[PDB]
Order: C-alpha cells, then sequence, then structure tokens
C-alpha cells in the first residue's frame, strides 16, 4: 500500500489544527481556524 | 431531522441573503416508496 | 487524588465527592484536555455535586484549553438547575470560548428556551458575535425555531 498522512508532530495537539491549509478556487491558501469551530465533548470509543 | 435537513444552505445569494433546502422543498418523513399501502378490515394497516 | 475527584465528580458518586474534598483536593484539578470536576459535573448533569463543588470554592470560570467553561456546558446539554446554580455563584455570562461562542449561542442553538431566558436575565448579550459574526437571533432564524426568535426579537 502507499498511505499519505501527517508527520506525528503534526497531528498531536489541538492547536495543530490551524496550521493545516486548503486551496479555495481563487487560489488562496485558507486555514482550518478560518471556516471550522472546535469544542471538547464526550462519545463511544467501542459501540456495541 | 427534517429540521436539520431543512437549514442545509444550497447557496448565499450576492446580497448576503440564505437560500436553505426547505426555501425550495417540503421536508417530511416519508416512505421509500408510496407503492405498497394495506388494510385490515378496511382500517389502516401493515403487516409482514 | 485531585484525578479521584475529577473521576467521582463524573461519575456522580455524590458521597465520595465530599470526602475527596474533607483531603483537600485540588477542586480546580484539570484533566488532558483542560477540564475540571465542575466541568465534568456540568456536562454530565450533576446539580447536587456542582453546588458542593461550588461551596468548596471551585473557579467557576475555569476554561478548558478551547477556553469553555462549565456554564457552557450546563446551557448547552439544557441543565436548567445548573445555569442558575453556576450564573448565582457569578460565572461569566459573556464568556466566550476560542470560536467566540457564548453559553447563549449554544442554549439557543439546540432551542433551551428556559435556559436562554435565564441567561438573557444575567445580562446576556443578545448581539454577541461568534468568529464567524453570528447572534443568537441568526441562529434561531437559520434553525427556524420562531418561539425563540420571539424572546430574542
Amino acid at each position: 500500500k502507499v498511505y499519505v498522512m501527517s508527520e506525528a508532530k503534526y497531528r498531536m495537539l489541538p492547536d495543530d489544527i490551524g496550521d493545516w491549509y486548503v486551496r479555495a478556487a481563487d487560489g488562496q491558501m485558507v486555514p482550518f481556524s478560518a471556516f471550522s469551530s472546535s469544542r471538547w465533548e464526550y462519545g463511544s470509543p467501542r459501540l456495541e | 431531522s427534517t429540521e436539520e435537513f431543512g437549514k442545509i444552505l444550497l447557496k448565499v445569494n450576492q446580497d448576503g441573503s440564505r437560500v436553505l433546502l426547505r426555501d425550495v422543498a417540503k421536508i417530511e418523513l416519508g416512505g421509500e416508496n408510496y407503492d405498497i399501502i394495506a388494510e385490515f378490515n378496511g382500517q389502516p394497516a401493515s403487516g409482514l | 487524588l485531585g484525578k479521584k475527584l475529577l473521576e467521582a465528580a463524573r461519575a456522580g458518586r455524590d458521597d465520595e465527592v465530599r470526602i475527596l474534598m474533607a483531603n483537600g483536593a485540588d477542586v480546580n484539578a484539570a484533566d488532558v484536555v483542560g477540564w475540571t470536576p465542575l466541568h465534568l459535573a456540568a456536562y454530565w448533569g450533576h446539580l447536587e455535586i456542582v453546588e458542593v463543588l461550588l461551596k468548596n470554592g471551585a473557579d467557576v470560570n475555569a476554561y478548558d484549553t478551547l477556553g469553555s467553561t462549565p456554564l457552557h456546558l450546563a446551557a448547552h446539554f439544557g441543565h436548567l438547575e445548573i445555569v442558575e446554580v453556576l450564573l448565582k455563584n457569578g460565572a461569566d455570562v459573556n464568556a466566550k470560548d476560542d470560536n467566540g461562542i457564548t453559553p447563549l449561542h449554544l442554549a439557543a442553538n439546540r432551542g433551551h428556551l428556559e435556559i436562554v431566558e435565564v441567561l438573557l436575565k444575567y445580562g446576556a448579550d443578545v448581539n454577541a458575535q461568534d468568529k464567524f459574526g453570528k447572534t443568537a437571533f441568526d441562529i434561531s432564524i437559520n434553525n427556524g425555531n420562531e418561539d425563540l426568535a420571539e424572546i430574542l426579537q
């Protein structure tokens, strides 16, 4: 297989989300912080 | 819920006004098909 | 020791929370994500423990690593009794997380009509905007909750 993924150090902290940029149609690079909001919640890690 | 499907954003107009899915469609829970209808002694019914 | 309080405050073990704070366990003890016992109590809806924590001097405006307060959680999860107790103990009603979201924004978004009125009663800025420039009214209009939109004019 061939796997693409972030290097460990860029996917460890919640603050690393804003370091990731997406290119818009107009060509400008947009950070995740620009078009996203985040919050801590609780959920199941194993649904039976 | 129908509430969440209704507020799906189709587009935003040039004057900044939003076009939601509920502005071009009716959102209700309904059968995958309306092809099979059953009655038990003339009374509305389903079955297996 | 402060770890047991975090776990006990979450579990809703009313008895153990008092026993642990009798041994002076950190009542502002934060977990990995920055949640105090008052966060876990506010989230899971433990009214008795929320009061017991605040009466033992728990930081009412304690914020997690994203800037969310116990009031944010209480308001968002339709906990009317806990919102009142928090606000009675001087909880910042206009508190903003790293996104600029307020307890009103959250309560309004989930349509907790009773909580919205309690928040407005304590001077919740109705014109308060998030990072996307949305008021609690903008939310009610988009949600189509006309009962809530009436309260925010």
